[PDB]
């Protein structure tokens, strides 16, 4: 599908293709639309009755569906 | 809730 | 100042005040406008000449203000 | 599907449902994942080969797949 | 002796 | 200060500077730290006995401190 | 007759 | 709350 | 590109 | 005479 | 042999 | 650029 917003395609000197974040300004070799990572320390992962994930922080002693390396909600 | 994923003290 | 957008105040049966996340839907007892906790693995800090924090991520091998902790720029 | 990052369903004292957006602190009737409200004053909606809807901003001579109104893109 | 804070759904 | 995430400032053919938001993938003349422009139809500011603006929203009939124009906070 | 929405501070 | 505005109904 | 639409001087 | 900024596409 | 991405500066 | 902070390749 579509770069998620902020992200750019460019080639380099050599002709490689590298993605950029313009809203972090970082700069990585793989697409972002791809997609070990392990989860931050004190976390780990379960799943629902459903087969959904979910992230479990031991450090705040809560829970989550948005995976704390991503941003991104298991539900969506 | 659907929004919420099962409690800390449920799981743990 | 206020809380940050999606986070309420309440308080618990035995009167404790704790913090909601309606983003995350998370809850914890720290206050979200105070603010160990380790950078994610790979990652460093530095410093500029000025005296401001940077984040090295050797994972990816790039760096950024955004601390990866909080999604918050150093420069802010 | 589930509700919006930072939204809450609440009832109120006569049982009628309503929506909370903790992010902006608003209140409203209709369910935020529902889905006239016209377009800002200067821009206008047109369609790609594809029938993408796209927005025209005369004020600032510009195109966007997001629709002002909302902050999401035609294409998501 | 820690303890969690409370649950999203039994506070929200 | 800096530009806000997302943004560039690049110079076309003639050395005429602009500014690209690569969230919204739009340019625009002006700095976007700087910063008419009509509230949205229904829309009103009013100012807090402290002087601080908040948007009164007719067609919700609901009020917020953030600036439907630019998803900032009045109180920020 | 239209009805305004509860307030937050009311409600929340 | 300090986080939201005065409510519809009261100022309008 | 995919993630821009047309220019403003190519429509108007 | 107003001028249209430069396209997304030319410049990016 | 690794090799880091483009710096942002030299890139962009 | 003072958006972006120092390149790897200049301080690794």
């Amino acid at each position: 599908g579509p770069l998620p917003p902020g992200w750019e395609k460019r080639t380099d000197s050599n002709g490689r293709v590298y993605f950029v974040n313009h809203n972090t300004r970082i700069t990585q070799w793989e697409d972002p639309r791809s997609q070990e990572k392990p989860l931050p320390e004190g976390w780990e992962m379960r799943f629902t009755v459903d087969g959904i994930p979910y992230f479990v922080d031991h450090n705040r002693r809560t829970t989550t569906y948005i995976d704390p390396r991503t941003g991104k909600s298991a539900l969506d | 809730t659907p929004e919420a994923p099962p409690c800390y003290m449920d799981v743990i």
